[PDB]
RNA sequence: GGCUAAUCCCCCAUGUGGACCCGCCCCUUGGGGUGUGUCCAAAGGGCUUUGCCCGCUUCCGGAUGGGCCCGCGUCCCAUCAGCUAGUUGGUGGGGUAAUGGCCCACCAAGGCGACGACGGGUAGCCGGUCUGAGAGGAUGGCCGGCCACAGGGGCACUGAGACACGGGCCCCACUCCUACGGGAGGCAGCAGUUAGGAAUCUUCCGCAAUGGGCGCAAGCCUGACGGAGCGACGCCGCUUGGAGGAAGAAGCCCUUCGGGGUGUAAACUCCUGAACCCGGGACGAAACCCCCGACGAGGGGACUGACGGUACCGGGGUAAUAGCGCCGGCCAACUCCGUGCCAGCAGCCGCGGUAAUACGGAGGGCGCGAGCGUUACCCGGAUUCACUGGGCGUAAAGGGCGUGUAGGCGGCCUGGGGCGUCCCAUGUGAAAGACCACGGCUCAACCGUGGGGGAGCGUGGGAUACGCUCAGGCUAGACGGUGGGAGAGGGUGGUGGAAUUCCCGGAGUAGCGGUGAAAUGCGCAGAUACCGGGAGGAACGCCGAUGGCGAAGGCAGCCACCUGGUCCACCCGUGACGCUGAGGCGCGAAAGCGUGGGGAGCAAACCGGAUUAGAUACCCGGGUAGUCCACGCCCUAAACGAUGCGCGCUAGGUCUCUGGGUCUCCUGGGGGCCGAAGCUAACGCGUUAAGCGCGCCGCCUGGGGAGUACGGCCGCAAGGC
RNA sequence: UUCCCGGGCCUUGUACACACCGCCCGUCACGCCAUGGGAGCGGGCUCUACCCGAAGUCGCCGGGAGCCUACGGGCAGGCGCCGAGGGUAGGGCCCGUGACUGGGGCGAAGUCGUAACAAGGUAGCUGUACCGGAAGGUGCGGCUGGA
């Protein structure tokens, strides 16, 4: 691994697009406040700490859309698309006045602050901002 | 690339040419003519197109096209450049403007008489 | 040569104070104070006079301007890779207002450079301006700020300040005056002349206002400045009329000749009224001046305009310039006639060789309008340099392969710092330009006033999620340990047989080889075919393949030695030791090169004989380097899976190679096929991705010229990069 | 139903699509354009070493030779270093030009041959070496962009 923030995404991606149940991914603190921030949104139906051969990964449980009608009867994602954006080989910071509308305020941009890690709506209330980590919708 | 190829390298800008040597950017290149005939174009056409190799002031001696039908341009005759190639000519890359020197307009034309350098007839009018 | 006066010079005196050395104290790199010793000041002038005003000298403080230094940013060429003699540092001096290697002596040998030194080319820089949705790209004209120059170059003096446009000295070049021997000059100041060039103006008016210098003031100087003149050079505003007006005059164009268009367009009727005529006529101007008041504050009075009789106001009053580009698609506007690959048009596609909406004209229509087109340059479209915002299997592009330096990136838990990052406050970010609002010119252009923030940087305070660092700990990453496994992995030495060729011996005949058919050729000098023996060299049949090994090239009889890589099981130890990798280094098919050896078969070049019109080829017979070995070079390719490496995720079915197991079966690594989702322009890929993501490197920006030329590096050369 | 001529269906290959009476390659011949090498010629920029070296700051002398308003001092003058620039000699870089020569591109429809595209009539391509008017042929090894 290079990122687990971005293995972290693209699995949950990858789960998003066979329509899994739930996955692993490896158990960190930083992933926790993400996941954290993924349900209480409502993108994912929530977290929890388990073991996988005595090693800590966390169950995220996958949310989808009603079960369409017609051809190619695939729900409609909850999460329609995901994308790292504070990269490790180029780091993004903004502050307050530069955080961005994220799909007229439909999506989401997940942040981390120096008050912990928040959405872009809660940095704009408190006024703090930071590493602009991934956006969401 | 990566970010960091883009630091150690960046991006290379497009530095075009010039069509037109003109000596540092003027529109309009004062010369003497040396040799006034015609050519032969490029296959998809079929003509004698009136060209005259012109020794300018910048040291360079280029052909340039005339323009309309009929001209009164000799070995010695003093006429400006103005610019933009003939497609079916090859080598010519310049025109000479009428109205200017020793070019003197194209006789009874009355339409477009700007270019080719015509002045406004007065027909009773 | 001789007088002579000063706010000119010099000497002596006092010393608030200042300067210098020494010592001490505070501060702390030359700041402040103190004690001894020393040194250093001056000038008068005018009135309404023993009272003021303008001046003088020393010092401290303020304001303004400036010198010097430092952090960061600032074009292209790597076909410029090494640069450096005062060069880098110290010590003592000189010089400066002042640090400084600025300069000079002595000592040391350092200093800079892939984070791009040195060199070459180009360029004044910025606020800003143009474009652009933005990010960006381009540019530095007018205005403002900084710099540097005053024909080229060098130098000092006066001076608070200059290395000084209109000051000085010298050298070179140019012009002019010379009685020839020695003198004057410096328009890149405002006009103006000449040359160049496509192109850039008036040898105008005034100090009336602002500002600068001098002077107590009156006042004087100011080509700064305020204006006027010229050029559609740009922008803005206005005019060449308006309302009526024939089922629609004439001319002209088209016509299926009945008609349609120009066209309310015109002529014609009423009306307003540009330009012109008359009269008036300024804002910009109020101080400095004078009087009262103590020439203070305050009040009052008087003089002064270039622009200019100009703007403007009032009355009268005339129908009064229109042109330019286009009309095939982009792209808006269609017919006729002349021409007929001719004349010609053209930004691309491309038209014209007889019926052209593309050439030329006419009618008409379109687009603008005192402008319209063309040319030159910048941005855009161009997401064709992609940060936003591109790609590399086949279109351009994965380095031939590996090791590895710098660099870039990096697993989990808990603390310290708070550097990156974020927040707040404060200072700066000049003015002008841009935005918004309100006003002044009758609008606008232009201008004024007020407000509002950008970005960056200094300082102070606060936060720790992430990146960073320090410290502690953890094991999934990586490596090791133990016990095994498979393999044409590599090097060295040895060895077995089949087969080909040659030599010898026996026997044996009139043909053998060869082709599509022939022929050259070999053969009664005893061939081919048969047997026996001997010599020599090269490659290893069957096993053996859709197989295995290796990083690639590549590796295949067998045996022995030396040796690398790799896989599984046990989960034993270290404990983040990791991934990539610009250079460098090593390996690198075949052909080729050098030295020596070897050479049976094959076989470039060469020689024959056929085919063919011709054969420098294909076919056949000979045949030299080479193919083989040792050592040293050469570094190329369809070196291909035309797919770089490492890691994580994402249905499976099936064949096979190799381990382990609790052997219907499960699990690990590897080699193929079909195929979920997904991707691709398609072919196709599909957990051996060309899918979903991250880290790093290499590469691409239309074809040809061209992997060519020049330069540099390597090679004996061919040649390679 | 092998052969020659014409034809129908399927499949494969193509660089053909005015459609094999297709396309296309290279040498040679003529003209034009740009360019490399080239005995050399001319010019510009720049570096190093030395010789001469004005004005001028600075450092000494200021004396058998001057002038002074305060003299164990000053001015003039003299000597020395640096010194613009001129000269000499040798390098480096760049630009134009040069008899001749190599190859490139475009032209009028030229001459010779058949290389490649279909198994293009020897499968093609590529690296290397040799040879041949020329495309090309052959040898070794490699690829499927053919069976
Ligand atoms: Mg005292
Ligand atoms: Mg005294
Ligand atoms: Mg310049
Ligand atoms: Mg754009
Ligand atoms: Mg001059
Ligand atoms: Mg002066
Ligand atoms: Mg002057
Ligand atoms: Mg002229
Ligand atoms: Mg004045
Ligand atoms: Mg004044
Ligand atoms: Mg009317
Ligand atoms: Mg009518
Ligand atoms: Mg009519
Ligand atoms: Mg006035
Ligand atoms: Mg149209
Ligand atoms: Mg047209
Ligand atoms: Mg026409
Ligand atoms: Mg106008
Ligand atoms: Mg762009
Ligand atoms: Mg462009
Ligand atoms: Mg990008
Ligand atoms: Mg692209
Ligand atoms: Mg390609
Ligand atoms: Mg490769
Ligand atoms: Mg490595
Ligand atoms: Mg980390
Ligand atoms: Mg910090
Ligand atoms: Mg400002
Ligand atoms: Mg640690
Ligand atoms: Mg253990
Ligand atoms: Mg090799
Ligand atoms: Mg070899
Ligand atoms: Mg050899
Ligand atoms: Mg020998
Ligand atoms: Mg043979
Ligand atoms: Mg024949
Ligand atoms: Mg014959
Ligand atoms: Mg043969
Ligand atoms: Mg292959
Ligand atoms: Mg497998
Ligand atoms: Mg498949
Ligand atoms: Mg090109
Ligand atoms: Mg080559
Ligand atoms: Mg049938
Ligand atoms: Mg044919
Ligand atoms: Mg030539
Ligand atoms: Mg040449
Ligand atoms: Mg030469
Ligand atoms: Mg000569
Ligand atoms: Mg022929
Ligand atoms: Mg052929
Ligand atoms: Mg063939
Ligand atoms: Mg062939
Ligand atoms: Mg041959
Ligand atoms: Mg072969």
């Amino acid at each position: 691994l290079t990122d687990p923030i971005a293995d972290m995404l693209t699995r949950i991606r990858n789960a998003t697009r066979v329509y899994k149940e739930s996955t692993d991914v490896p158990a960190s603190r930083f992933k926790e406040e993400i996941l954290r921030i993924l349900a209480r949104e409502g993108f994912i139906k929530g977290y929890e700490r388990v073991d996988v051969d005595g090693k800590p990964y966390l169950r995220v449980y996958l949310k989808y859309g009603p079960r369409r009608q017609g051809p190619d009867p695939r729900p409609e994602q909850v999460i329609h698309h995901i994308r790292r954006i504070s990269k490790p080989g180029r780091r993004v910071y903004v502050g307050v006045k530069e955080i961005p509308r994220v799909r007229r305020g439909l999506g989401i941009a997940i942040l981390s602050t120096s008050k912990g890690v928040l959405t872009d709506r809660e940095a704009r209330k408190l006024g703090v901002g930071g590493e602009l980590i991934c956006e969401v919708w | 690339p990566t970010i960091n190829q883009l630091v150690r390298k960046g991006r290379e800008k497009v530095r075009k040419k010039s069509k037109v040597p003109a000596l540092k950017g003027a529109p309009f290149r004062r010369g003497v003519c040396t040799v006034v005939r015609t050519v032969t174009p490029k296959k998809p056409n079929s003509a004698l197109r009136k060209v005259a190799k012109v020794r300018l002031t910048s040291g360079y001696e280029v052909t340039a096209y005339i323009p309309g039908e009929g001209h009164n341009l000799q070995e010695h005759s003093v006429v400006l450049i103005r610019g933009g190639r003939v497609k079916d000519l090859p080598g010519v890359r310049y025109h000479i403007v009428r109205g200017v020197y020793d070019a003197a307009g194209v006789k009874d034309r009355k339409k477009s008489r700007s270019k080719y350098g015509t002045k406004k007839p007065k027909e009773a009018a």
